[PDB]
Formats: structure tokens, sequence, C-alpha cells
């Protein structure tokens, strides 16, 4: 998260690392036992961690789970960037104030709603500086057309911008299938974007409300 | 030659450690890569990276 703030311990209670040796992505629970997370971050062997705040060491709210099924969409398409979701289920239910589950949306969110993202990704547009504690940034959701103005040719209708046109806020390496929570919905998944916090070129995040049905029958048939 | 092109962390903001070969050290580095559009001086490993590269 570039331009952020230190979100305080545990007051994201359903942000989790995903774990292969080292901190690669972030993930959202919406289930004991389930987490949402982008297809691009598919990897074998992942250890789930929750109730993290500082990733480099412990501080005994944590519970360290690892995956025993990960379900990329059947149709994430790794060039277009198309459908960049994935569901991890964990190998044993997590025991749920500081690890809690995020509520899927009942509708799609609109442009200008405040939303907050989360993640200890890269925090410098130039350079490279990865955080212990988690990010936290909020930023709107842009509208559709200035979107596909940002990168034309490259935004479907399962993708959406958000951010500053200024530049300097952004979502960077490492936030990766962190969540964009909206009035208490996760609404989107932190996808890609033309580098990090750079000027008309917001960050560009998976719209969750397109996959709830996917989601929730996914979940229940696995 | 694809193993002298630099290193293409991609649009996608994962962090995942891959190794490229740099030929001016003349050794296999690590690098991060963002989870797509990777191009071809992008390995798992440092054997891997060896074998398809060393001594490019
Ligand atoms: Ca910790």
């Amino acid at each position: 998260i570039v331009g952020g703030y230190t979100c305080g311990a545990n007051t994201v209670p359903y942000q989790v690392s995903l774990n292969s040796g080292y901190h690669f992505c972030g993930g959202s629970l919406i289930n004991s036992q389930w987490v949402v997370s982008a297809a691009h971050c598919y990897k074998s062997g992942i250890q789930v961690r929750l109730g993290e705040d500082n990733i480099n060491v412990v501080e005994g709210n944590e519970q360290f789970i690892s995956a025993s099924k990960s379900i990329v969409h059947p149709s994430y398409n790794s060039n277009t960037l198309n459908n960049d979701i994935m569901l991890i289920k964990l190998k044993s239910a997590a025991s749920l104030s500081r690890v809690a589950s995020i509520s899927l949306p009942t509708s799609c969110a609109s442009a200008g709603t405040q939303c907050l993202i989360s993640g200890w990704g890269n925090t410098k547009s130039s350079g490279t500086s990865y955080p212990d504690v988690l990010k936290c940034l909020k930023a709107p959701i842009l509208s559709d057309s200035s979107c596909k103005s940002a990168y034309p040719g490259q935004i479907t209708s399962n993708m959406f911008c958000a951010g500053y046109l200024e530049g300097g806020k952004d979502s960077c390496q490492g936030d990766s299938g962190g969540p964009v929570v909206c009035s208490g919905k996760l609404q989107g998944i932190v996808s890609w974007g033309s580098g990090c916090a750079q000027k008309n070129k917001p960050g560009v995040y998976t719209k969750v409300c397109n996959y709830v049905s996917w989601i929730k029958q996914t979940i229940a048939s696995n | 030659d694809f193993c002298l092109e630099p290193p293409y962390t991609g649009p996608c903001d994962a962090r995942i450690i891959r190794y490229f070969y740099n030929a001016k050290a003349g050794l296999c580095q690590t690098f991060v890569y963002g989870g797509c559009r990777a191009k071809r001086n992008n390995f798992k490993s440092a054997e891997d990276c060896l074998r398809t590269c060393g001594g490019a």
C-alpha cells in the first residue's frame, strides 16, 4: 500500500496473509474455513496466516492453517487477467475479535463509493519498502468510463478501478488478493495496475459482486 | 537471447520471489515477480535458471 496509514493491530480481522516461506499475497476470510484471493496468487504449499499484524514476529493472536484446496476460477485468463479470483479451503476451520469473516456483497458498488484497501505490500512508488505491520488506504471506486480511459482495451466487466488520478495512493506488489471493503461488504480483490501510485494509472480490482453466486455454490460443494 | 533480458515484474501485485539470469554478474539472481505475464528469464529456482541460461 503506497500512501496509506498503519491500520492498527487486528482492526481488519478478515485480512489474511498467504505464506509460502514468506508473504507473497493477501486474502479475505469470508467463512471460518474459506478464504478468497486472486487467481494469480495460486501457488502450491500455501499456508494461511490469520490474526496477523506484524508479519515478522509472533505476537500470539496468530493462527497458521495450511490450505487443503485451492480453486481458481474456471475461466481465469492469465493473459487478460479476466476472472482473477480464487477460493482457498483451510485444512481446518479458523477459530473466529481479532479473526472474523467479511460479508459478501448483496449488490455492486457505484463510482464514488469510499472503500478500505489493506495489505503488507510495498509502500514505495519508486523503490522497495515492505512494512512489518498492516497498512490501510481509503480510496473511492472510479467510473467504468475513466477506468477504461486509463487502460484502453484492458478493462472487462469483471474489473473496476479505484484510487486517485493524481497518483501517490495505491496498492502495490505484495497486496494482490487482498480486500477492498466498502460499507462492510467485500467489493473487490487487489489485482493489477501499471506500476504503483502512478498519475492517471489507478489500481485495478476484481469486481466481487459478479461472483457471489459462484462463490456461495463453490464453497458449498467442496 | 531471452537470458540477456532484464527481469520483468509485470502489472500484477503479488510479491513472488523468482530467479533471473544476470549476464553481467554471470549468475542467477532473485527478483520480485508480480504474478502474471512472465517473460522467459523468470525461473522458480536457481538450478532451473543455471540449467537454462548458465553461460549465456
Ligand atoms: Ca505476527
